[PDB]
């Protein structure tokens, strides 16, 4: 249950960053220490985003 | 068969605060019933009646008294959380302006102000939320200790996530960042190297809530503090000015003139005129444009401190 | 009926002519109400002189030996299944739980016959639990 | 008294708030008027006692037990207050039970050398003066053996049952007297020093009056240290000590003791930053526990003329 | 300053609706709950609508 | 305890060998105090100021708010009706955050030139003992009102007999923190930001 | 370096960094040692409280994150050569979540370890308990209130 909840709030939460970094959002990649190239750190919260969702689904079988 | 007599002990305790005559048997009880509640008593009295064969006059009758009655506030499942932590400081006074009426919408919004955030606001709705849902099956469980506190006050949790999901909407506040939906009315400059003191322009106000151009700025904290700390000013006067017209409210219904001329008044001038006057020179300040006038712009804190 | 949140409700200071033989029963119908805040009538009385106290002495003793059942039901650990009957039949809601009647003087003579044989029945298995303690600890040397 | 809050601002709410449980002197008028046990019982429950009883019977209530119940229930309270407390007053509430050891040492040598029971004459014994080997007191009947065998490790051992009972009671008082204006502050320095002096003082009293050599068996730490410490050593007779008690200004006219320590304890509350509450409500409570039960024997058996001699100050 | 005012006048309006066509149920703590509501997020509004009407302070950063 | 008395041994040795060969008017505290960095002073008197006002203020808070716990064991209803005396311990806080609030608008960079004039000089002097003016009056306020207010708490013990009295005291502690307010504020009420 | 920019002008960054965390752990321990002592204490007889006489210890914690955002804060803003006017508002930074933050944890501590050993006695005393505990709680907040507010100024 636990990490089912903190996957769901995984999910949604990490792959709107995920979206707030492919289109090179002013808030996230606008300073001077800012991660550049950030449809090269989406990729690394998209595939955060899925592994969330594995933790999801494979939770989601004991309930 | 210990219910049956716990309540049948209750019933002699109940019956010890009477008083009797030794000419006739009767059994006298003087007791609190609110006035709109007399319609029951004597449909319960002739139901009794009816299933006893005594034929008694059982004439519960209301008379006048100089005692205090108590005070019975009426409230459904929404207010009774909010009545709850109005009255741990006090049982009000006999048909006294109740306080926790004003306490639904006061005591959310007060701790949203404080708390302001849509990320803490959203995950604070979803934590009440899921107890408002399915309140029926919640109201029978093992009810713990931290639970019966946590679900007695489900609406005053939702409405401070609610309340706290526009103020840190207001506060262009999601989780720690700005939300960047409106057109900003900073426009930041041309051009610019890689490492130089950008100074923006005002283009516009932004419409709703404080601009998402304030997120990652130098002075962000000079002007949300200065913001912040007058928003505290005019927000707590507003709140005791209100309450403090409750005052008015209840020395006009217990008809006390003399109260009205000999604390309200003598009063209402002092606190206006001392804090009221501070309060309409926040606003008065911010809607005089000081830069286009070439006037200097005056200090509150330097300005109420030598009216004194 | 009119709501009583912006001030406080309209009290009325109601009495009651209750005859002396049904004093005891037209008390449940509002105490099942849950509608009178009655006054101390008797507060300069000596408290021992309420002229109910030797029947409000009598079910106090009657509770003092529930709560020593529950106490035999927490030594020997008896699930107390609890049948919550009680609450479905009086629902707080209207005045149709009827009273009772001489089961009351039942529930007395019934209380204090558990309390006297439960006395006996726990006297006597833990006199046998000394003995069985001072058994056990004499077959550990020998 | 700005530090005294910080291991003891609870302690001392709360010991204030066990004084006004003291139930007063309109709280015994109508409890005077019972005449049954049971009915001082249903009128003793609206005090700050509080229904203490509820788990006794009604038809066998004795005498005693209400003087055991509301003594449990005092020294419940003690010692809720007594590991409660900092090493300035851990102490301070050890060396109040030191003097409670005394009379169950005092006790247990002339319960034994007797043909006694241990059991029944453990029952006896005051509770807050009890170390793990005060159950024995039986491996000798002299006065010597007991020092080494079964003193040497409790807390009297730096200090003929009679003469060995003063013996220790006047080195404790002493300890006692100057531990108190060592490490306990101001406020209560005047009162650890004027109150203990009393107990001294009414302990040496009754040594002459107990009599009718002295001089080291009795405790100097008050006001009749100096000078009636002379006197009353070689005082024989009763007028000896009538003409000896007559100098001090404080105590002419008593030669009546508990009602002059009342009197000097309503006093001990008037301070409010002192730990010298804790020993006024110790003796105000353990006073009020014996004028329950000195109500309750003229209620037990009828004696209705000899009732009005409790004594509350508060 | 006037879209303050403006909206004032129509919150203003709203709640003077609102007052009269409350629930007839529970009517002291829906149309009060309501206008307050209404006032205190107005209130907001209009506290951080005039801080920046006319700001003094323009945000300054060296990032970006 | 015996290094206050080795600490004035080496102060007299060494003011008695400045003064007895001739340089006694090298310990010169007028140079120290002309020197000495203005932002040091002013920052070190709004830092005291807060600091020693909370210090106060929490003084009073566990002096009083643990002596209303354990009065409020058997009279539960005295911490919902005494917790004005721990309002007026907190709002000792309250005046040592007004006046950093106001202290901080005065304090600005300055120049290279310009830095140790009369002005800069005056400024920081005049943070500094304002700020310790504020700070150490709210101190003993803060103790003052918990001692005094911890004497309400057992007293509200008693019914209502001492409290209509006792408040009288507790507003007086207020009154003598809120004059050391409006020094304070006269105190740095002409000293300026530093230019 | 030059007159605006010494060499022992981060001593005072450095001391305030060190200071807001050193001297709010410290009141946060002694906040968290007489709380600890008096939950373990109190919960050996009454061990179903064991989760609402915790906040004294959880709220005294509080005070040592207060003091912990002080130190990232200031430095974030230390470097070799800085001015020396942004040394003493690092400096009163550091000893203004300091010194407030040790004796806002101080009162936690006599309150708290009052608070729930008086609590169990009398459950009532709870919501009595946390309001005074507030008051001690945001007196090291008001120390962080300064300590932002003084190192908004830095450059």
């Amino acid at each position: 249950w636990c990490c089912t909840v903190l996957s769901a709030f995984g999910v949604v939460i990490l792959s709107v960053i995920a979206h707030l970094f492919n289109t090179n959002h002013e808030s996230f990649v606008g300073s001077i220490n800012d991660p550049e190239d950030g449809p090269a750190v989406a990729h690394t919260v998209y595939l955060a985003a899925l592994v969330y969702l594995v933790f999801f689904v494979f939770c989601g079988f004991q309930v | 068969w210990f219910q049956d007599v716990t309540r049948e002990k209750a019933i002699f305790e109940i019956l010890n605060k009477s008083n009797y005559d030794t000419n006739r048997k009767i059994l006298i009880a003087e007791g609190w019933i609110p006035r709109d509640e007399l319609a029951t008593l004597q449909a319960r009295l002739g139901e009794m009646i009816a299933r006893l064969g005594i034929d008694v006059p059982s004439i519960i009758q209301v008379l006048d008294t100089n005692h205090t009655p108590p005070t019975f506030h009426r409230t459904n499942k929404f207010t009774a959380g909010f009545q709850s932590i109005c009255d741990c400081y006090g049982i009000a006074q006999y048909r006294e302006i109740n306080a926790g009426l004003p306490t639904i919408v006061t005591f959310p919004f007060m701790f949203a102000i404080m708390f302001g955030d849509m990320g803490h606001g959203f995950l604070m709705t979803l934590a009440a939320l899921s107890l408002v849902l399915n309140e029926k099956k919640i109201n029978k469980m093992k009810r713990g200790e931290i639970f019966d506190m946590a679900f007695t006050g489900r609406y005053i949790i939702l409405l401070m996530g609610v309340f706290s999901m526009y103020t840190g909407f207001l506060y262009n506040d999601i989780f720690s960042k700005t939300m960047t939906i409106f057109k900003s009315g900073w426009k930041w400059p041309d051009h610019w190297k890689k490492g130089e003191s950008i100074t923006a322009t005002s283009v516009g106000t932004y419409p709703i809530g404080l601009d998402w151009a304030w997120h990652g700025t130098e002075n962000a904290l000079l002007f949300s503090n200065s913001y912040k700390m007058k928003l505290s000013i005019l927000m707590g006067f507003i709140h005791m000015t209100y309450s403090y017209f409750f005052s008015l409210a209840n020395h006009l219904y217990f008809n006390s003139m003399i109260d009205i001329i000999g604390n309200f008044i003598p009063g209402l001038l002092f606190m206006q005129g001392i804090f009221g006057y501070l309060s309409v020179c926040i606003v008065y300040k911010w809607a005089v444009d000081w830069v286009k006038d070439g006037k200097p712009a005056p200090g509150l804190l330097n300005m109420l401190i030598n009216m004194f | 009926k009119e709501e009583a949140i912006f001030r406080s409700a309209e009290m009325a200071l109601v009495q009651f002519y209750i005859p002396q033989e049904i004093s005891r029963d037209s008390a449940y119908t509002l105490g099942q109400l849950g509608l009178v805040q009655f006054r101390d009538l008797n507060s300069k009385v000596r408290a021992f002189q309420r002229t109910f106290v030797n029947e409000i002495r009598r079910l106090d003793n009657v509770e003092r030996q529930y709560r020593y059942f529950y106490s035999l039901l927490k030594k020997h650990d008896i699930k107390l299944y609890e049948g919550d009957t009680d609450k479905y039949l009086d629902g707080s809601g209207e005045l149709y739980v009827p009273p009772s009647g001489s089961v009351i003087d039942d529930y007395v003579r019934n209380a204090s016959y558990l309390e006297e044989r439960l006395i006996q029945m726990e006297d006597a298995t833990d006199q046998i639990e000394v003995q069985k303690n001072d058994l056990e600890q004499y077959r550990f040397i020998l | 008294g700005v530090y005294f809050n910080i291991d003891n601002g609870f302690i001392e709410g709360v010991v204030r708030g066990y004084r006004n449980g003291l139930l007063s002197n309109n709280q015994y008028i109508n409890l005077t008027q019972c005449d049954t046990l049971e009915d001082l019982k249903l009128q003793l429950s609206s005090t700050d006692y509080g229904n203490f009883l509820s788990s006794v019977s009604s038809e066998s209530l004795t005498t005693s037990l209400i003087q055991e119940y509301a003594s449990s229930k005092l020294y419940h309270e003690f010692n809720y207050i007594r590991d409660q407390s900092s090493g300035s007053t851990r102490k301070f509430m050890d060396y109040i039970t030191y003097g409670y050891m005394i009379d169950n040492v005092a006790l247990m040598i002339t319960g034994t050398i007797h043909d006694r029971d241990k059991g029944e004459i453990l029952q006896r014994c005051h509770p807050l003066g009890w170390f793990d080997t005060l159950p024995t007191l039986s491996v000798a009947t002299d006065l010597e053996s007991l020092y080494e065998t079964v003193l040497v490790d409790t807390p009297l051992a730096p200090y003929n049952i009679e003469i060995i009972r003063n013996k220790l009671y006047k080195a404790y008082l002493e300890d006692f007297y100057n531990f108190v204006t060592e490490e306990i502050p101001e406020p209560a320095k005047e009162c650890m020093q004027t109150l203990l002096g009393f107990e001294a003082d009414r302990r040496s009293i009754n040594i002459a009056l107990n009599s009718l050599l002295k001089s080291d068996l009795l405790p100097n730490i008050g006001k009749l240290y100096p000078l009636a410490t002379f006197h009353l050593a070689q005082a024989q007779d009763f007028e000896g000590v009538r003409a000896a008690l007559a100098n001090v200004y404080e105590y002419r006219g008593f030669l009546h003791f508990y009602q002059l320590e009342m009197e000097l304890c309503r006093d001990a509350f008037t301070q409010q930053f002192a730990i010298s509450t804790v020993w006024a409500w110790m003796k105000s409570k353990e006073q009020e526990v014996r004028n329950i039960t000195w109500i309750a024997e003229c209620i037990a058996q009828n004696q209705r003329e000899r009732i009005n001699n409790y004594i509350s100050v508060y | 300053f006037y879209t303050v005012v403006g909206v004032f006048i129509v919150v203003s309006a709203m709640s003077v609706l609102f007052w009269i066509m409350a629930p007839k149920n529970n009517q002291a703590v829906w149309r009060s709950t309501v206008i307050l509501t209404l006032a205190m997020m107005f209130l907001m509004w209009a506290i951080t609508f005039l801080c920046q009407l006319h700001p003094l302070v323009a945000p300054r950063r060296s990032d970006l | 305890h015996f290094l206050y008395y080795l600490v004035l041994i080496v102060v007299i040795v060494y003011g008695l060998y400045k003064l007895f060969t001739g340089h006694g008017s090298d310990i010169n505290f007028g140079k120290f105090l002309l020197r000495t960095s203005p932002y040091m002073w002013a920052n070190l008197g709004i830092a005291l100021c807060v600091g020693l006002s909370v210090v106060g203020a929490a003084w009073g808070i566990f002096i009083t708010g643990s002596s209303m716990i354990g009065a409020g064991v058997r009279a539960p209803r005295i911490t919902t009706k005494n917790l004005i005396s721990i309002i007026f311990c907190e709002v000792v806080a309250i005046y040592g955050l007004i006046i950093a609030i106001v202290f901080s608008s005065k304090l600005t960079v300055a120049t290279a030139e310009n830095m140790y004039s009369k002005s800069n000089l005056y400024t920081g002097y005049s943070l500094f003992w304002a700020g310790i003016t504020v700070g150490a009056s709210n101190l003993i306020c803060g103790i003052a009102v918990g001692i005094t207010g911890a004497t309400a708490a057992i007293s509200d013990a008693a019914d209502s007999a001492l409290f209509v009295k006792i408040l009288v005291i507790e507003i007086f502690g207020s009154i003598l923190g809120l004059l050391g307010l409006i020094v304070g504020l006269l105190m740095a009420g002409k000293a300026s930001e530093f230019q | 370096m030059t007159e605006l920019c010494p060499v022992y002008a981060p001593f005072f960054g450095a001391i305030g960094c060190a200071s807001a965390i050193i001297f709010t752990s410290l009141g946060a321990a002694y906040g968290t040692a007489k709380s600890g002592v008096g939950i373990c204490a109190t919960c050996v007889l009454r061990p179903d409280l064991l989760f609402k006489n915790i906040v004294p210890v959880i709220m005294a914690g509080i005070i040592a994150i207060y003091g912990l955002v002080v130190s990232v804060l200031v430095c974030y803003s230390l470097g070799q050569k800085q001015a020396l006017y942004t040394g003493f508002i690092q400096l009163g930074a550091g000893l203004s979540v300091g010194l407030s933050g040790l004796a806002a944890g101080f009162a936690i501590g006599i309150v708290g370890d009052a608070g729930v050993r008086g609590s169990s006695q009398q459950p009532r005393l709870f919501v009595g308990m946390i309001l005074i505990l507030i008051f001690a709680e945001v007196l090291g907040l008001y120390g962080l209130i300064v300590a932002l507010l003084l190192n908004s100024r830095a450059t």
